[PDB]
C-alpha cells in the first residue's frame, strides 16, 4: 500500500536537500518546474491542481523548496509533486511526489468489476476517497 | 553493367535515396565494375542490352553508383554508395523501398559478399510514412512515468503453465515495480493454453497491479500469428479487454507490420515490436543487412518498441554501433558519426520517436553503466534476474525498479554514475533487502 | 545451458520436428554446449535457473538436442540436430514456426556463425496448412498445357512506359509464344503509372493474346504493396479483371504470404512468388538459412510458383543443390539426399506441388540443359534473351518457345538432350530464323 | 467384392483410421467376405467392376479390411477391423468423417446386423480438430471450483411456468449450493415462454445466486433451434446476458455443433451438450455405433460437458463401459482396455479434456459410489432428488452439496468411500437437516 | 411413472401429435405401464414426484399414452399410441420435435428395445414447416421433363482422379442421356482434389452437356461440409456456377438441413438429399426409428430428393414398405395403409412433394418393375450398371435412358410392364446396341 | 451469508487435524501448495496475495500447517486459502477456505444493476468493502 506514482517513489521519502539537488537539475536544464496537489490519486488522474504558476525563470532552487513546504502545510492531507516542463517540445521530464496523503488511506483501490459479455470484465479503479 | 551505372562525380540530389554497401567483389573484379553492377542488379538493368528500355530512356530511372571507397584494415572490401531516384519508389511502402534497393545484389555471383551498412531517406520520402503509433513522448504522457527508463520483465514459465498461473507470474512482477510484462519469447497459442485464456487472465493481472500500485500498468500481449486475420482478431481482443500496449514479432513481415502499426493508431495502442529472427542477416559483417538500416525502416513503418541491444552488458553488440541503433530509434536529426557506424546525416522530418528495448542477460547490478550508455529512454528488460530472483518475481521487481529509482537519483545529483555506481547500488541494497539479494546472486560481470 | 538440453542417444518420435544447424562455435567453445545453447535459446530456456519453470516442468516442452557430427572437410564448423515437441508450435503458422525455431541462436555470441540447413516436420504438422493454393497438377489443367515446362519473360521497358506501351510489351510477348508475362523485377505502382491502368492494359494485352494463339494466356500481375489492405485491393482488381494468376513478393512477411494463399484458394488464382531479397542469409554457406528450408516453409505457406535457382546455366548455384530446392517444391515424398543438400526425409502428406521458376541470365541455347536437369515442370523466365531478341520481343519468344517445343520431341524421341543439343537447336534454327539469330546473338557459354 | 478389399497381413500404418465393426453376416454368408464388403461399401467401390476407375488406380483410395476375429461367447458374429488412408478423409469434418466410415455398411442386406464398436484416429488426424471450446482444466479455472465434482440440476416445473417463476427456480437451486442449473429437457422455445423472456430471468437468477454464495454461477442457457440462424441468435443473447456457460441437443447435426463450437471459443463460452436422442443407434449391442465412438467424435467436434452415464446408479450401462466413455473424455492418451469396450490406443495429441456429466435417477445416497467410480472431473446431474426435495429445491441443493463435500474430504482421509460411504453420509446429515431428509426419502438402493 | 400419463379411453385431438412406438418390454415388465413411461422420459416427467410442478400443473403438458396393442406373431412386442399436445412443439424445428418425442425413452432400461414406427402430424402443426424448397411439380417445369422418371449416375472414379478428367466424366454420363450426375459417395473436398476445381469443371461439363442435347442438365454438388460456413460458401459457388441441383448429406443434422432448405429457396436450388448413415437406427425392425418418420421430417424440413429405396430389386427392403416411404414423399394425402406400414393419416397441408431417389444394385434389365414399383416421379440413380458399360459411360446412360422411353411408351399403350416387360427390353436393345451389351451384361436377377 | 468459494465450505469450519490431513493428501499427490489472503472474496477475483512462497518439497504437512496458524495470526480479518498445484500442467487441484473474515460482513455483495438498452441489465458483484 503506498502509490508509487512518481520518479524516486520507490525511495525513502526525499529530504529538502535531496530535493533542492534535483530542483538544480531541473534548473540547469532550463525546465520549468510546477507544484501540483490532490487527494484523488488515481493512476492517470491527469490534471491534478496547480499550486501557483510554474516558477519558469527562477534561477534559485530554494525559492521553489519554499513553496513546497509551505504547499505541505497548506495542504497536509494531500499528494504534492514537483513537475519538470522542457520549453521546447512542452513535454514533461520529471515527476516525483513530495507529501503523501495520511498512510495513503487505501493504495489498494476498489477495483470495480462489471461484468461484460464472456468472460470479459470492465474495470473500474477508484480511490476510497 | 557499368556502362552508364557509375558516375564518379555524381553529386546527390536532397531528393534522392542513398544506400551503402560493403561490397567484397571476387578475386579478379574490379570494385568500380561492382558497384555499378549493384546500381543496375536492382532497377532497369540486365546483363546485355534491351531496345524496348529506348523508349523508356531511363537515366533518372537509374540508381547512379557514385562513391567506391578502400575498406579501412580490410582490402578485397569496399564501402559502394549508390544513389537512386525519388520516383523510384512508392509511396509509404516499405516493401517496395526493400524491393528496389536490395533487388538480387545480394545473389550475384561477381560479389562474394555485400552489406547494406546504411541509407539516408530525402524528408520528402520520410513524410510519406506516418512513423510510430505512439512515440516515446506520447507514450510516456499515457503512463506517466517521466525522467527514468522503463522497467520490464518475461513471464518465463513459458508452455507449462495455464492461464490462471500465468496471469499470477505477471502480477507479481507488475506490482512488484515493473511497468510492463512480456508473453514469453514463442508462446502465440498453443495446444495447450489458447491465446483468449492467457488475455483474459494476463488482464485481469494487469488492472489487479494498477490498484495495488496506483500507477499505470501492461503486458506485450502478443498478437502475433500465421494470417493478418488472427493477428487483427488477436489486436482487438487484446484492444477490447483495455490493454495500453501489443507485441508483434518481426518475422511477420513489413507488410503486416505497417497494417498493425496504422491499426495501432486508430485504436490507440503501443506496438511493441519483437526482432526475433533479425541475426539470420545482420550478425555478419560482411554480409546482410546491418540493424540501424532494419531500425530506420521499422521506425518509417511505425513501431513504439524496438529491441536495439544490451551494448557490453552482455553478448550482442559493440557500444557504440548500439547506439548508433538507439540513435535511429531517438533523434530528431540523426547526425552523420562514422564511430557509432552513421554513414549518412538523416532527418526525420518530426516522425515520433521509437523506444529502444535493452534485453540479454542484465540485472540490476549494471545498472549504473545501461542508465549511463542509454539515458532515460529505454525499456530496461530484465529476465532471468527478475523472475528467478530467490524471493520471487515481486522481489526482483522491486530490486531492480530500487536499482533503477536510486540511480537516476543519483545521476541526477551528478555523481559519477559508472565509478561510484557499484556503490550507490550497495547504499540502496542496504535497506532494499531484495537488491541485496539481487546483487549477491547477479553481482559484477 | 546444456544441463537438459541434450540427449545422445535421444530418438526423435514421429511426431517431433528436426532442426539442422550448421554451428560454427567461438575458438574455445563446446560443440556439444553449443548445440544445447542452441537447443536453449529458442525454448523455455535461459542462461541461469528460474523457479517459475518448476510448475512448467517444461521436459517435453523443450528443445532436446541429439545428433553433433563433424562437418566434412571444414573443421571448426558442425552439423547440430535439434528436436522440438509438436506441442511447441501453433498450427498452420509459419510465423511461429520461424519464431520458434531461430528463436535468438544466430546472435549467440559464443557461435561465431550459424546456419539452418534443413528441416523435417511431421505429417501431424504438415497437415496444419493447407499448401499450395492451386499447385502444377490444377494449374496445368487450367492453362491446358501438359508435358512441357512453361514459357515466361518480363516487361523489360520498366519505369519510363506507360500502360498502354507496356501492355503492348506483354501483347508482343505472349502472342509470340510465351506463356506468362512478369511485371518488371521492381515496379508495384510508383509516381508515374499507376498500378490499376497497367492493369487495365495488361489484362486487355493478355486477352488479345489469348484470341491471337487460341491458348490461356496470363502475367504475373505484380500484387505487392505496402500494407495488406492494398495488396488485397489489388489482388482483387486484378481478380476482377480475370486474371489467371497473381504475384507476391517474398519481402512482403510470411503472415502476409499466407493470407494471400488463402485469398488465392477461395478466388481460384495462381500465387506466384518473386524471391527478391532471399540472398540476405540464403548466400552465405556458414550463417542463414538455406534457400531449400525457406522453400519449405513457403510450400506450407501455399505459395505456386516459386523462383528456384537456374542450376549452373548462370550464376545462382550448384546444379545438385538447385535440384535439392527442385526437388522440396515438387516432391510427394522427399528423400533424404545428402549430395542434393537433404538431410531429411519430408513426407508432404499430399500437399499440392509448387511449380519451380528458373530465372537468371539464360536463353534458348541452355534449352537442352533445362530440359534435362529440370525436366517438364518449371516455369523458364527468360529474360533479357527474349526482350532484347534483333526482330523484336515477339521473336524472342517464338524461338525460345521453338527451341523449347523442339528439344521436348527430339529429348521425348529419346536423344540424348545433352550432347545433342546444339544440333538439335541448330536443326530448328535451320527452319525457325528466330531462333537462328536468337543463337548467332546469345550463343554457347 | 474382397478381391482387393482384404488383406490379411496388412499392418496399419500410423496414418490410418481404424474402425472395429461388429458384423453380423446372414446365415449362410463368409464373415472375410462381409469385412471385405464392408471395405468396398465405404469408400472407391462397388458390386461389380468398372473401367473409369482404371485411371484412379486407388489401391491407398481403398478401404482395406485386415483383422477377422471371432466374437466370445457369440458366434454368426465376428469384430471386423477396417484400415482407411489418411487422405480419404476431409480435415476437421466429423460430417465426412462419419460418411466415409459408415457408407451403406449398415444397409447392406447380406449382413444381418453391423454395430461400430471403436475407432482409432492417427494424430496426424485428430491435429486437424481444434478439440473443445474450453476444456475441464480451463473451465474450472473459470469457476474457481478445484478438486470436486460439480454440482448441478434441472428446472423441472417446465412448461407450465413463467420466466419469473422458472428464473426462481433456478436462483434457489444455485443459491443452495448447485454449481449449475439445465434448463428442462425439451423447452427450447415454445408458444407459451419466450426463450428471450427466460433467458433475461434465468440470468437474474444466475448472477442473484452468484451474489449470495460469492462463487461463479451459471444455466445451461439451451440455445437449440430449428436453423443454425436461430441458434447463432440464441447463443449471441445467452452471451451479451453474460453467460459462462450454454446447451445445445445433440440431435442438431454434427456440423451444427462444430460450427456452435467454433462460436465458443472466439467468445469464450463452455459448451455443453445434451446427448438427448442417441439411444435410437447407442442402445443395442448388436446394430449402431457404440457411444464411445459417439464421444471420440464429439471430443473432436469440440463440446465442453458431455452426458456420459450414470454407470449402475441408474438404469442407463454397464460401470466399465462407462468408464471406456468417461475415458475417452478425460484420458491424454486413452490406452486399450477390451474390459471397458476400449479397443484402439487414442493419443488425443494434447485435444482439451471434456467434462462428462453423470445423468438419471441419482441421489445424495449414490455419493460415495460415484465419487469412486468417476472422480472429481464429473458434472453430477441430480434431477427428481434435488427439485423434489421435501424442504425445497434450495434444501436438495445443500442436500446434494453436502453430500459431495464431506464425500471428498474423506476419500481425502483415506476412508473407504465404498465401505464407509453410508457411515460419513450418515454423520453429515446429523448436522446436515436437509441432507437427514433427503436420505430418508431417497436412501438405499 | 403411469399415474397419470396414461388414458385408456382418450380421444386423439386433431391438434395432437401421434407417435407410434414398437415397445418391447423386459420380461416381467407391464406393456401399459411401458407405455405410460414412455409418455413420462420425454415430457414434463420424472422417475419420482417433484412440488414445482405443483404450479406448473401440466396436465395438457403431458404426453398421454393412450392405445397399447399386442403385436402380430410375436409377443413380448408392443405397439404403443401416445398422444403429445401441439403446444409442446416449437414451430418449424424439427430438432425441438425429435428431442421431445424421443426424449431417453430409448435409453430407458426398462424396455429392451423400442423403435418409433409412425407419427401424425396436424395440420395446425405441419403449417408452420415450408416444405420443400421446390418440390416435383416446380423442378420439372425448371426441367422441361415430364411423364417420365428421371435419370441419373455416379461419377464413380472417386478419389484418384483430377477435375478436368472427373468433369469428363460427368460430361460423358450426361450426354448419352442421364438427367443427373452425383458426386461420389464421400468426396466432400479431400487433400487432391480441391472442391472448387472440381465444382468448375463439372459445371463446365454440365453446360457442354446441355448444349450437346439440348435439354436442361445438372449435377449434385456435395456441399456438404465440417461446419455451416464451410456449407454456405459451397452452396453459394455452386450457385455461382449456376447449378440447377446441390446435394446435402443426411449426416449434417436436421438444424444444417433446414437452414440449406431455407438457403435453396431463397436461391432457387433444388436440394437432394443423401441419406448417408440412416442405417445405424432404420435397418433392425425392433429398435430405432422407421425411415417412414425420417422421411417425413425430411419432408418437414424441407428436402427436394430423397432416397427412398430399390424395392426388391435390390438388397434394400420390402417393396410395399418402401412404397409406404414413396407415399410419405409424393402423397398430397397419405392414408393409413397398415400393409405399407402406414399406421396414421397424415395431410400434408399443401406442402410441395419430394422427389424420392432409387439407388442401389439396378441396371436396365429391372426397368419394367420400377417402372411398375414408383411410376413416374422417381429418379433412377444407376450406379456400377451405366459407369461399368463395356463401350463406356455415355453408352451405359444411353442404354438405361432408351430402356426407360420405351418401357414409359409401352407402359402408356397399356402393354403389361411385368410380364411383357422382358420383351419390351429386347425390342428396344433391338436397334439399341448399347443397350443390347447392357442387357447381355447385367441380365434378368 | 457465507463466502462458499472453496471445497469443504459447506461443511463446519476444519480444524487443524482435518487440515494437516488434506495437506498430506496433496504432499502425497506430490503437489506444491501455497497459502493466499484477501479482504476481496469477489466471487472470481483470482490472485489473492501469497502468504509466502509454495512449500514444493517441504515433507511436512506440519511445517505448512504452521505457516497457516501464522498467517491467521498476521491477517484475522481476512480470508484465507490453501491451494495445491500440480507440477506437470500447472493448475489447482484443490483449494480450501480456513480462516474467514469476522462473520463475512456481507457475503450478499452488493448487486449492481446497468440498466443497458431493452430489458438487459449489466451486473457488477461487489464486496462491502
Amino acid at each position: 500500500m503506498r502509490i508509487t506514482q512518481g520518479t524516486f517513489s520507490f525511495l525513502p521519502e526525499l529530504t529538502d536537500e535531496q530535493i533542492t539537488k534535483q530542483l538544480e537539475y531541473c534548473l540547469n536544464q532550463g525546465w520549468a518546474v510546477g507544484l501540483e496537489y490532490t487527494d484523488d490519486p488515481h493512476p492517470r488522474n491527469t490534471y491534478w491542481e496547480m499550486f501557483g504558476l510554474p516558477m519558469f525563470d527562477l534561477r534559485d532552487a530554494a525559492g521553489i523548496l519554499m513553496e513546497i513546504n509551505n504547499a505541505r502545510n497548506t495542504f497536509p492531507n494531500h499528494y504534492i509533486r514537483v513537475t519538470a516542463f522542457d520549453s521546447t517540445h512542452t513535454v514533461e521530464s520529471v515527476v516525483m511526489s513530495f507529501i503523501v496523503n495520511r498512510p495513503a488511506d487505501e493504495p489498494g483501490f476498489r477495483l470495480v468489476r462489471q461484468e461484460e459479455p464472456g468472460r470479459t470484465l470492465r474495470y473500474s479503479i477508484e480511490s476510497y476517497a | 553493367y557499368k556502362m552508364g551505372y557509375w558516375d564518379g562525380d555524381y553529386v546527390p540530389k536532397d531528393t534522392d535515396l542513398l544506400a551503402l554497401f560493403r561490397i567484397t567483389p571476387q578475386d579478379g573484379v574490379d570494385p568500380v565494375e561492382a558497384a555499378a553492377a549493384v546500381a543496375g542488379e536492382s532497377s532497369t538493368a540486365t546483363w546485355t542490352v534491351v531496345w524496348t528500355d529506348r523508349l523508356t530512356a531511363c537515366d533518372m530511372y537509374r540508381a547512379k553508383a557514385y562513391r567506391v571507397d578502400p575498406v579501412p584494415n580490410n582490402p578485397e572490401q569496399f564501402f559502394c554508395y549508390v544513389a537512386y531516384d525519388l520516383s523510384l519508389f512508392e509511396e509509404g511502402s516499405i516493401a517496395n523501398l526493400t524491393a528496389s534497393i536490395i533487388g538480387n545484389v545480394f545473389s550475384f555471383k561477381p560479389i562474394k559478399a555485400a552489406r547494406l551498412e546504411d541509407m539516408r531517406f530525402p524528408v520528402a520520402y520520410v513524410k510519406t510514412f506516418a512513423g510510430p503509433s505512439t512515440g516515446i513522448i506520447v507514450e510516456r504522457e499515457r503512463l506517466d512515468k517521466f525522467g527514468r527508463p522503463l522497467l520490464g520483465a518475461t513471464t518465463k514459465p513459458k508452455l507449462g503453465l495455464s492461464g490462471r498461473n500465468y496471469g499470477r507470474v505477471v502480477y507479481e512482477g507488475l506490482k512488484g515495480g515493473l511497468d510492463f510484462m512480456k508473453d514469453d519469447e514463442n508462446i502465440n497459442s498453443q495446444p495447450f493454453m489458447h491465446w483468449r485464456d492467457r488475455f483474459l487472465f494476463v488482464m485481469d493481472a494487469v488492472n489487479k497491479a494498477s490498484a495495488a500500485t496506483g500507477e499505470v500498468k501492461g503486458s506485450y500481449l502478443n498478437v502475433t500469428a500465421g494470417t493478418m486475420e488472427e493477428m487483427y482478431r488477436r489486436a482487438e481482443f487484446a484492444k477490447s479487454l483495455g490493454s495500453v500496449i501489443i507485441m508483434v514479432d518481426l518475422i511477420v513481415g513489413w507488410t503486416c507490420i505497417q497494417s498493425m502499426s496504422n491499426w495501432c493508431r486508430q485504436n490507440d495502442m503501443i506496438l511493441h515490436l519483437h526482432r526475433a529472427g533479425h541475426g539470420t542477416y545482420t550478425r555478419q559483417k560482411n554480409h546482410g543487412v546491418s540493424f540501424r538500416v532494419i531500425a530506420k525502416w521499422l521506425r518509417l513503418a511505425g513501431v513504439d518498441h524496438m529491441h536495439t541491444g544490451t551494448a557490453v552488458g552482455k553478448l550482442e553488440g559493440d557500444p557504440l554501433t548500439v547506439q548508433g541503433y538507439y540513435n535511429v530509434c531517438r533523434d530528431a536529426y540523426t547526425q552523420t558519426d562514422l564511430t557509432r557506424g552513421l554513414f549518412f546525416d538523416q532527418d526525420w522530418a518530426s516522425l515520433r520517436k521509437v523506444m529502444p528495448v535493452a534485453s540479454g542477460g542484465i540485472h540490476a547490478g549494471q545498472m549504473h553503466q545501461l542508465i549511463h550508455l542509454f539515458g532515460d529512454d529505454v525499456v530496461l528488460q530484465f529476465g532471468g534476474g527478475t523472475i528467478g530472483h530467490p524471493q520471487g518475481i515481486q522481489a526482483g521487481a522491486t530490486a531492480n525498479r530500487v536499482a533503477l529509482e536510486a540511480m537516476v537519483l543519483a545521476r541526477n545529483e551528478g555523481r559519477d554514475i559508472l565509478n561510484e555506481g557499484p556503490e550507490i547500488l550497495r547504499d540502496a541494497a542496504r535497506w532494499c533487502g531484495p537488491l541485496r539479494a539481487a546483487l549477491d546472486t547477479w553481482g559484477d560481470i
